[PDB]
């Protein structure tokens, strides 16, 4: 007797669904919509290499630290990546001021140059090489920050200094300066010959007043000094006034500065794999379609959404009761 | 299912039918075989693929950076962004895995809709030259060599053209 | 569709029927015309305009002013501020996409239904009195005047006033 | 409903059925009486607890600490928290509410299937030995004790028992 | 013979849906659920006015920029309206304390009077008129702000002020004042003859104490000195206290406030079109139904969700299958 | 004739549930997924007590604040719990630096233990019993805060103070000291000789030094002075360094800390109901399944989504129209 059936497709599939109703139903085919993979890489991220700082810190790079790297010009960056504790911060102990927000500018930066602003050889009536200390040794010899300089008193003497750079590139340009705060009138005396002393700081935004704090501290690397930092952003054609009677960690070295975007500071262990992606992440990059993943939540760049699962399965076939 | 058919009154899938998800098996004098209906496989392929392809594509990605700036005399702010993250995530966690089950549901009723909808094109097809069996068979009240079935799968079945002889074969077995 | 109706058995709506979304069509001795059916198609309306509505008013929505107030040594509090507005956005656009389009679907598949379970009760009225031509139309046994069909709007048929004679008629055609 | 059975062909509940969801009642020359269909119901009440238990689980609470924590020089960031908190309760009011209609919804017309796929069963096991009434009722055209019954329930109904008896009513009543 | 035929409505609508498995389907009838539409106009938000400075920031508006236009007197506001860039903000150049609180904090007033707090002809030993610059014109007349007072000596002396208001009003009062920056010592004496000065203000709650800053500064508006405001809100009953040996800008008219609840402050070039909404974007108001928008993400009021997309279209007919 | 009927169950519930297409469906059995119910009363959480400060704020608390209740040790909580406005904060009117950091800091802490670092005793040409007023009154006597004392000049002279504490213990150690603000030189000169004054703190991460500020300010407690409040975390090992000149007030006691985790200050009227939750609310705690819930926003723990509704219930038996 002739028959015609009507059925549908079977297979030796093992793919397991979840449903509203029913948990771990064999099925025909699937498809996972969780990203779970990254490269192990530090990336380019679209196609713009990061700034990676391996041993130094944003603040032990910007001034010059001697135990930092020598200094290599990265004129364009996307993000920059950070050690979670980078050994060489600043070599003389201190502070940075609005350093937080000073990373977070520099995070991303579409052009970047040093350029000499005030030259060493300029100071005249100043020792500009006994600012040194075997906390910055550079090549065995005691040393200091390198793009900026420690002026102490010459013969017995600091006159007051009276400095001003005008800013004739076409470009922002980033100031960096400094302030010695000592432990007692002892060694301000024997640096500066000056006891009571200031260090003003003008621009056509900037109005700054900065006087030495002597305290006894406790020895950080041996010494009980301070250095503290501060910068401004110079406007193209804005000139930036200097004046000190003693205490003043002078610039020498700037930065030409473009910024066009922001991203963030990575903290990673990780190193530069030439690699270019749309998602970089601490542990590597995401080459990715699929709308989540659950890698890392500290994610820089169009990623999917982040989310804490194992599986986001979807079932495509049909119920496959082997 | 929720449409009776395919963990219902067809009882099994058939591994002998690769060619689609959905089709037809004939035993008839000229021997027997699995045949896949392409166009209701075509219908159910393209539609949950684009199911997919509406899951992942209708998400807005835009550039975002992260993220620990604050010092640690700005910890309540560091609270406020971890408040933050930790809303998102668990929002998108929950809407991930829900919109997962709920959609996957979808698509095994719409599988068994698919087979039922076969099951009654087929059924109208052929009205009363057959015999129902209920396994989703139909048992022939006429001779329906392979252009026949040809001409079922086609859906082009002439049923005029055997209705007597079914007829005949029909009241044959009444009494 | 998942229920076969609307592009399956049923291949076509009716331009020429104005009243309604559901509905009959009828040639009798008195002529032909369309009738819709105002019950089924109310509690369609009420039922798509109830989903509108619940979509829409299911909405809470509060004051909120934003709101660009940090300055540019407050950039950090900024990007934070810029996670929080666009993730917002990426959860909003997310789920209204895929919201119109899952409750869209079943919009559709609910019309389906709605045209196979008014097909299925006028099937379950005449039983043995008429014959299912396949068209989602019913070839009658006998003679139907517009009372008849009137009355089968009103899901009044009486099956056994006309019984014989169908039956009559039945067995007189079938051989 | 969807499936045209709970307030469709069947309008109306049993409140004489207790035992369980879904069931049958039978008229026969021994009497009368409910009794449930513990497969369908179990599997009911599987499917339904299982999507309260995933509406639940598929939650991921964290610990968080909210939170009053800025003065009254710092009421923008105090604002930027309002807004994110504002935020995800807008978000997670609008979903919860949503995703209750919804799956409510889908509960009912889960009924509604499930019914109606037992309907089904009953009716493909009798085929031509019974005449549908419109009811969800099923006329014998023979004797049905309460082992026929028990059989029916069973899904063990022998329908070429009473075969012949139930063609010789049938016919008996045509004409 | 006789028919009986089930069917359903078409008709001749090309309105379009999308579904979780079809695009582009033609169907009866939708409804978009999307509001794209605004009447490009500032309006009422629930019926009260904005605050709105045309070319004055807050800061020139609330000390007396005379650049500014005259003051009018809006005793209430539900929001502020500022320029992206207000060419009027301070007359001579300087700094607002904690401006962008101060703003926040204006952003939606319930009340709002101006008072005269120290009338100006009560500086009697103090010259209260020549405190004038070309930086801050009136009409080709140089001038200076009109709600405070630059305070210059008299003959050869400026005499230790010692003022006080005790706020008897039965509202809290915005008080407002400053200190003026020179370049050096010689423009020090030649206003205010004392060379070392301060300015101390006092209340229940403040202890502050200003002391100008010398620094040599690039010129702004021809000027190299500088303006830098401080504020209170002055509870009622409390008094405030100043004492200055120079570089004094004072007070004359604060401002009654009463603060009831919060807005922001919203950047737009329109101008203000007689209107009452819920719902305010820079580019205009918009009438609201809908729960979602696309027309711009900065809005104030019950406003619908912002969203990203085009259209949100809902099926409500049925297949018109040609 | 013999009958066989498909059916299903009906009952006497009043029970309703909504749908996206229907409203007020009653129904068989439903289920409410929202949480409302709370206990009314304070817990522990996860089994560790909060710190509850009755009418003292933190501040009042740390320091030793008269009027706050006597001291007692807990060693160990999980959460703050004060009250919208305690009566008891500084006794001596003033300022405590960093406070909302500092509340931040210690909401949750695992190990406090007060400790005496530098003793009362110990100062010898300084009178350590003369800073005392009746506005923070102890026993009838006039006092002041217990933790800290006020030092006072010894004859007629207040020599240069110099003071170093070690932190000998294994944990950090939370050190707070205070700054007198007079109003006037007058009483500058009668509380401490020296005319011009300076506190400087020295730590290895800290270099502060603070200077009193004369303002002529309105009475607080009858009191026109004021006092203003600093701390650090002096790290094991580290030592502080004090240097003073006068108004100095410097630390007797401080505080043994150990920090694993973060909560948050609660406000609540409540006081501790002897109960363990994972859900705290300032109206009660939660024992909650729910994934939703409608109490109240400001919670501490593991806790449902908060919502605004009334109701969320769920349809699990069936259509029951009786
Ligand atoms: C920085 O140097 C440049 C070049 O000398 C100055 O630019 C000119 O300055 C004069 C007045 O000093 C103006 O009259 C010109 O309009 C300026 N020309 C250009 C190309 O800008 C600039 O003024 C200096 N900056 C400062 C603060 O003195
Ligand atoms: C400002 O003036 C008011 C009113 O004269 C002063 O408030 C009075 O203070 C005394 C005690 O110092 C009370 O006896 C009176 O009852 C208060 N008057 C009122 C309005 O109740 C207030 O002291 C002055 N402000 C300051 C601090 O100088
Ligand atoms: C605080 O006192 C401790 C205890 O003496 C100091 O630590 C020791 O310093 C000596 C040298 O003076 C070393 O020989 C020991 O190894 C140190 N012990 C430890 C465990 O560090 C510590 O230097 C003092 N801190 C400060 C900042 O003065
Ligand atoms: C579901 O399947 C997984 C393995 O595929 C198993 O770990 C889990 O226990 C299963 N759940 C149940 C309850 O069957
Ligand atoms: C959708 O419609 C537009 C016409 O408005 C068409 O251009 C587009 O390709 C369609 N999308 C598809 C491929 O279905
Ligand atoms: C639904 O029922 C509630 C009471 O449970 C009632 O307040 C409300 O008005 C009802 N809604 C409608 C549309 O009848």
């Amino acid at each position: 007797q002739d028959q015609i059936c009507i059925g549908y497709h079977a297979n030796n599939s093992t793919e397991q669904v979840d449903t509203i109703m029913e948990k771990n139903v064999t099925v025909t085919h699937a498809q996972d919509i969780l990203e779970k993979k990254h490269n192990g890489k530090l990336c380019d991220l679209d196609g713009v290499k990061p700034l990676i700082l391996r041993d130094c810190s944003v603040a032990g790079w910007l001034l010059g630290n001697p135990m930092c790297d020598e200094f290599i010009n990265v004129p364009e960056w996307s993000y920059i990546v950070e050690k979670a504790n980078p050994v060489n911060d600043l070599c003389y102990p201190g502070d940075f001021n609005d350093y937080e927000e000073l990373k977070h500018l520099l995070s991303r930066i579409n052009h970047f140059e040093k350029i000499q602003i005030i030259p060493k050889s300029s100071w005249s009536s100043h020792e500009a090489s006994l600012g040194v200390s075997s906390a910055c040794p550079y090549q065995g010899k005691s040393s200091f920050f390198r793009n900026v300089v420690w002026l102490i008193k010459k013969d017995s003497t600091y006159p007051t200094i009276k400095r001003s750079y005008n800013n004739t590139n076409q470009e922002d340009l980033l100031v960096l300066w400094g302030i010695h705060h000592p432990n007692d009138a002892a060694e301000q005396t024997k640096l500066y010959q000056n006891p009571t002393t200031y260090i003003s700081v003008g621009t056509s935004t900037l109005n700054q007043r900065l006087v030495p704090r002597i305290a006894t501290r406790s020895k950080v690397k041996g010494l009980s000094g301070r250095m503290e930092f501060f910068w401004t952003i110079l406007k193209p054609n804005d000139a930036i006034n200097f004046e000190s009677n003693g205490n003043f960690i002078a610039p020498e070295y700037a930065y030409k500065i473009v910024k066009k975007g922001d991203s963030t500071i990575m903290k990673s262990e990780l190193e530069y794999g030439n690699c270019n992606t749309k998602c970089q992440t601490p542990m590597g990059a995401i080459n990715s379609s699929m709308p989540f993943h659950n890698i890392h939540p500290l994610t820089i760049g169009e990623c999917p959404k982040y989310v804490k699962s194992n599986r986001l399965v979807l079932a495509i076939g049909l119920r496959n009761s082997p | 299912g929720l449409f009776g058919a395919i963990a219902g009154f067809i009882e099994g899938g058939w591994q002998g039918m690769v060619d689609g998800w959905y089709g037809y098996h004939h035993s008839n004098e000229q021997g027997s075989g699995y045949a896949a209906d392409k166009e209701s496989t075509q219908k159910a392929i393209d539609g949950v693929t684009n199911k997919v392809n509406s899951i992942i594509d209708k998400m807005n990605t835009q550039f975002e950076a992260v993220g620990r700036e604050f010092n640690n005399l700005e910890r309540r702010i560091e609270n406020l962004n971890k408040k933050m993250e930790d809303g998102f995530l668990d929002v998108w966690t929950y809407n991930a895995e829900l919109l997962v089950l709920m959609e996957n549901e979808r698509t095994l009723d719409f599988h068994d809709s698919n087979v039922k909808n076969l099951y009654d094109k087929v059924r109208l097809q052929l009205r009363d030259n057959a015999k129902e069996l209920g396994n989703g068979c139909f048992e022939f009240y006429h001779k329906c060599d392979n252009e026949c079935m040809e001409s079922v799968r086609n859906g082009t079945y002439d049923y005029p053209q055997y209705s007597e002889e079914a007829r005949l074969k029909r009241e044959e077995i009444s009494g």
